[PDB]
RNA sequence: CGCGGCACAUCCACCUUGUGGUGGGUGUGGGUAGGGGAGCGUCCCUCAUUCAGCGAAGCCACCGGGUGACCGGUGGUGGA
RNA sequence: AUGCCGUGGUGUAAAGCGUGGCAGUGAGACGGCGGGGGAUAAGCUCCGUACGUCGAAAGGGAAACAGCCCAGAUCGCCGGC
RNA sequence: UAGACGGUGAGAGCCCGGUACGCGAAAACCCGGCACCUGCCUAGUAUCAAUUCCCGAGUAGCAGCGGGCCCGUGGAAUCCGCUGUGAAUCCGCCGGGACCACCCGGUAAGCCUAAAUACUCCUCGAUGACCGAUAGCGGAUUAGUACCGUGAGGGAAUGGUGAAAAGUACCCCGGGAGGGGAGUGAAAGAGUACCUGAAACCGUGUGCCUACAAUCCGUCAGAGCCUCCUUUUCCUCUCCGGAGGAGGGUGGUGAUGGCGUGCCUUUUGAAGAAUGAGCCUGCGAGUCAGGGACAUGUCGCAAGGUUAACCCGUGUGGGGUAGCCGCAGCGAAAGCGAGUCUGAAUAGGGCGACCCACACGCGCAUACGCGCGUGUGAAUAGUGGCGUGUUCUGGACCCGAA
């Protein structure tokens, strides 16, 4: 039986051209007013994931 | 490089060069054991079974109460602890065949008859029998005259079914066509004897 | 000669681990241990607890993937000058011939190494450093 | 293929036994009981062996001190004393000695009784 | 600490001077969960070889052996 | 006073750091010192402590006596300190 | 052309049934062929005309409620059902994912249709790195039987003398059962309780110890007895053999001295008065599948590696390029490309490519390199198979509820 892939993990996470996995950063949806814009520009762009959780990440990818 | 062709009751008439990309590979023992593992596993039948708790006859209702008896708690009868149970983690039937590349195989086979080859016993004849009629008694004659060594692989057409016939029965001898050769029989065989047709169409086949 | 004398290579082949078998070996519990889930049964990867996990406290990521995307095989002219050092017309089935590009796929050309000999390479959508390399070097760049 | 256990399983079973030879009750008839009981002979045997010899020097000094007391002197002053005199014969050897030439021994004290110093207490 | 046997690591020189062996120093060798490495024994198949109604297997006793799982020899019973 | 950060020397094989495979653990206990709760009681309860032992540590001492004192068992010896 | 298999008083090609190979069908049935027989064809072909008729109805479409499609009602097309309303016949109608226009395709609401695909109660012929009597079917034995239940249902246990019954004539003790002597048999150390014949368990004989002692039953120290062998001096009968004397060593036993809180599980911690175990024999738990996923060892080929289905072969062999992975990245995407995205930016950032232990010419600096042309040759690389560890979906290490 083929083994089959998370649905959400590969909706939020996806590999660089060498083999990183990046993510987008969370509180940056809704509640904008009070949040300064360094605040946003920070919480801005993507970003690798980080080594404690990179192995249960590439797990539920593949 | 080069072997004599031999008649039967009769005496030498011709020679074939063998080219040394199929006659003079050098022996990979490694790869070798690996081809011959495979065939070996692709020999087998693997049709051993056994039944399951779920598959043994009857074992549907609990035995009896859990409480109040003072004794284990049992929930089936066909419980693999049980005698005439269901058996765990037993044999059921099994496909053993390996994916080893055309490559390899090729490589293993050529390394076999190079290995042959070298040690000069590789062995090309005419045909096995003067006549249509097959006789046993003569081929036996032949071989024996050409070989001592108790194995021997016979590689012939398969359109020369008086040859066939006449060593067909005889112990210690093999038969396959040129297109059949493979590695645990020439590797079993202690010596090779062509048919000139044969071991022109294998030379042909491979270039 | 003699299958008697083959054996496999050294490494190739170790024998497995059987666990239940004994103090000597990995004893009774066989790795595990514990008494809890893990002595049991599996823990599914997606579980973190009971917080909500990675998967789902991150956003989605943005955009849409398009349905009708255009894709093609590419090939630099620095692969071209050393798979064709003689020059010549160069088409898409002499690279596919030579192995640079995958078949039955639109080849485009990138401007990529550097290029000395003289080719009218005939493909789809070249790029603009590798026309100008092209032409540069004297050949021609047809779609 | 299927297996019987039998063969490879009596082996361990008929050593154990034949080990616990002399043992009464369960301990010399039964498996089980005499698996335990090999445990703990063994484990008795291994801190016995490093036990004896604490064992068999007690008995020496013991023994020596007899020997020396019926030559008018502790075995205190007549350890002091052979040491001072540099004799570096062993303790099991004064005790052989002592049981089987008790002239030697006899010499042996007046030679560790010149050897000490002339008042131990200073 | 003394004398003798074993093992792991490291260093020093030889042998194919790391696949590994030869000799010599130095350190180290309690151990549960757990991790790594290397082995004993039972059965079946294949190739080679060898024993067997002048007695196989299995079982029983005795005498020995190996660092461990364990092994060998001799006799008795037995009958493939 | 200690403790903590950095730096220059000296010493020390089985320290440290990165990246992968495979884990187990996430109920701790007693003792020393510093504290909270309690009545400054508890073989009470909660924290700290490059503090110890047990857990997972046999041997000698404390009559017996997981957690105290000494001391970490490769094997043999009818040797010594 | 026969050395398949099995039997026969122990491993048989030449002893037997057989095997290779070759012959063989009254009759019946199946298949095929030829006749009879049956039925169809008995002028319409093309050209023109574009005036008319026909081209499957309570159907299509539409609305409501549902079902099903990757599609959970959603902007929801296509398909199916019920309710209502309800068309037109080619200038018709339907489809191309709401819808509209254009274009392309097709011709619903009638019917039939081989082959490639699925399965085996059953019948022949084979096979097995399948079981071998607690196994393998529940069932080698009277087996869905005995037995249990009102019933639906549930559901066992029990194989082996010997080559051949040659299955012990006869005599004796005994009511018999059973035994002894004879006898058969290679063997009764095969006697219808029968091949081999383990352990628990139960006797009988015998060596040592034990009735003043407080014992996790052992271990270390250790006298004394008993037994069997050897070195001495003694019976020198001595070819003896050894009584006997001493010594030494085997083996059995163990007066007496010290030390010593059973095993497992679970626990901070158990000899524990926490759990589990009367005993022996047999059985009883990390397995298999997948071109699954990750990582490794090893092997083949290498900028390539590899086939899937399928085809052909007595096989494990030969074909088979569809596909997959590698071969360039960046971006939401259009797109561009060794760069690309953001951005006004030729600003900075993110991601991605790009080598130097070096030389020579060029500008370079005292040197060190900074880009280029080559070597002083500066080293990449993937992919397929097979082992191992872990993991996914499966009953998924085994056992257990209400
Ligand atoms: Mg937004
Ligand atoms: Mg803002
Ligand atoms: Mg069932
Ligand atoms: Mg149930
Ligand atoms: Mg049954
Ligand atoms: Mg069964
Ligand atoms: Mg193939
Ligand atoms: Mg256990
Ligand atoms: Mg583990
Ligand atoms: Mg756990
Ligand atoms: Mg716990
Ligand atoms: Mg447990
Ligand atoms: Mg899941
Ligand atoms: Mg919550
Ligand atoms: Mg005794
Ligand atoms: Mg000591
Ligand atoms: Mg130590
Ligand atoms: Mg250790
Ligand atoms: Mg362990
Ligand atoms: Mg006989
Ligand atoms: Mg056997
Ligand atoms: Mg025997
Ligand atoms: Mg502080
Ligand atoms: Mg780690
Ligand atoms: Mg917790
Ligand atoms: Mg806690
Ligand atoms: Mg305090
Ligand atoms: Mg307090
Ligand atoms: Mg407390
Ligand atoms: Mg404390
Ligand atoms: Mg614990
Ligand atoms: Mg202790
Ligand atoms: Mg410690
Ligand atoms: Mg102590
Ligand atoms: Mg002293
Ligand atoms: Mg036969
Ligand atoms: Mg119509
Ligand atoms: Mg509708
Ligand atoms: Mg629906
Ligand atoms: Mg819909
Ligand atoms: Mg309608
Ligand atoms: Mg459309
Ligand atoms: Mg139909
Ligand atoms: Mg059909
Ligand atoms: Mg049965
Ligand atoms: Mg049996
Ligand atoms: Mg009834
Ligand atoms: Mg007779
Ligand atoms: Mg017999
Ligand atoms: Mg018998
Ligand atoms: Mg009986
Ligand atoms: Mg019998
Ligand atoms: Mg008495
Ligand atoms: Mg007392
Ligand atoms: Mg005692
Ligand atoms: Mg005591
Ligand atoms: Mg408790
Ligand atoms: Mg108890
Ligand atoms: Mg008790
Ligand atoms: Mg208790
Ligand atoms: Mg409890
Ligand atoms: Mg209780
Ligand atoms: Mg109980
Ligand atoms: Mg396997
Ligand atoms: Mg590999
Ligand atoms: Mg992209
Ligand atoms: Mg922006
Ligand atoms: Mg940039
Ligand atoms: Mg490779």
């Amino acid at each position: 039986p083929k083994a089959k892939t998370h649905s959400g993990a590969s909706k939020r996470f996806r590999r660089t051209g060498t083999g990183k996995i990046v993510r987008q950063k969370a509180n940056r949806r809704h509640l904008l007013e009070h949040k300064p814009s360094t605040r946003t520009r920070r919480l801005d762009g993507r970003t690798v994931v980080a080594a404690n959780d990179t192995k249960r990440v590439t797990s539920l990818l593949n | 490089l080069k072997i004599d062709v031999k008649t039967p009751a009769g005496k030498v008439d011709g020679a074939i060069e063998l080219p040394a990309e199929l006659f003079d590979v050098p022996a990979n023992i490694a790869l070798m054991h690996q081809v011959v593992t495979a065939q070996r596993a692709a020999a087998r039948q693997g049709t051993h079974s056994t039944k399951t708790r779920g598959e043994v006859s009857g074992g549907g209702r609990k035995p009896y109460r859990q409480k109040g008896t003072g004794r284990a708690r049992q929930g089936s009868t066909r419980a693999p602890q049980f005698t005439g149970g269901g058996v765990v983690h037993g044999p059921k039937p099994r496909d053993y065949s390996q994916r080893t590349p055309k490559k390899m195989i090729a490589a293993a086979l050529r390394g076999a008859l190079s290995d042959r080859a070298r040690n000069g016993r590789i062995h090309a004849i005419t045909e096995l029998v003067e006549g249509q009629n097959p006789s046993t008694k003569s081929a036996r004659a032949f071989l024996a005259s050409l070989t001592e060594r108790k194995q021997v692989l016979v590689v012939i057409g398969r359109s020369d079914e008086a040859g066939a016939k006449s060593v067909r029965n005889l112990p210690g001898v093999h038969i396959l066509a040129p297109d059949q050769l493979n590695t645990y029989d020439v590797l079993r065989a202690d010596d090779v004897v062509f048919s000139v047709e044969a071991l022109n169409a294998y030379i042909a086949a491979n270039t | 000669l003699k299958l008697h004398d083959l054996r496999p290579a050294r490494g190739s082949k170790i024998a497995r681990t059987r666990v239940g078998r004994g103090d000597g070996s990995k004893g009774k519990t066989a790795g595990r241990g514990t008494k809890g889930t893990r002595a049991r049964k599996q823990v599914p990867v997606t579980f973190e607890g009971g917080q909500m996990p990675i998967h789902m406290r991150l956003p989605k990521l943005k955009g849409f993937r398009n349905r009708f995307r255009t894709e093609y095989e590419i090939v630099n002219v620095g692969d071209i000058n050393r798979l064709f050092p003689q020059g010549g017309a160069v088409g898409v089935d002499d690279l596919v011939a030579k192995g640079a590009v995958r078949k039955n796929a639109l080849v485009k050309v990138l401007g990529d190494g550097k290029l000395t000999a003289k080719v009218d390479v005939s493909a789809h959508k070249f790029s603009g450093s590798a026309r100008a390399k092209i032409t540069a070097a004297g050949g021609s760049a047809t779609e | 293929a299927r297996v019987k256990r039998a063969v490879n399983a009596h082996k361990k079973r008929r050593s154990i036994l034949k080990a616990s030879r002399g043992y009464r009750g369960q301990r010399s008839r039964l498996y089980r009981k005499a698996k335990e009981q090999q445990l703990h002979s063994l484990n008795y045997a291994y801190r016995d062996r490093r036990a004896r010899k604490g064992e068999f020097r007690k008995l020496w000094i013991a023994r020596i001190n007899a020997a020396a007391r019926l030559n008018d002197i502790t075995y205190n002053r007549l350890i002091q004393g052979l040491k001072a005199a540099g004799v570096e014969v062993d303790r099991k050897n004064l005790a052989d000695i002592a049981i089987s030439d008790p002239a030697a021994f006899t010499a042996l004290v007046d030679v560790a009784r010149a050897a000490l110093p002339e008042d131990v207490n200073a």
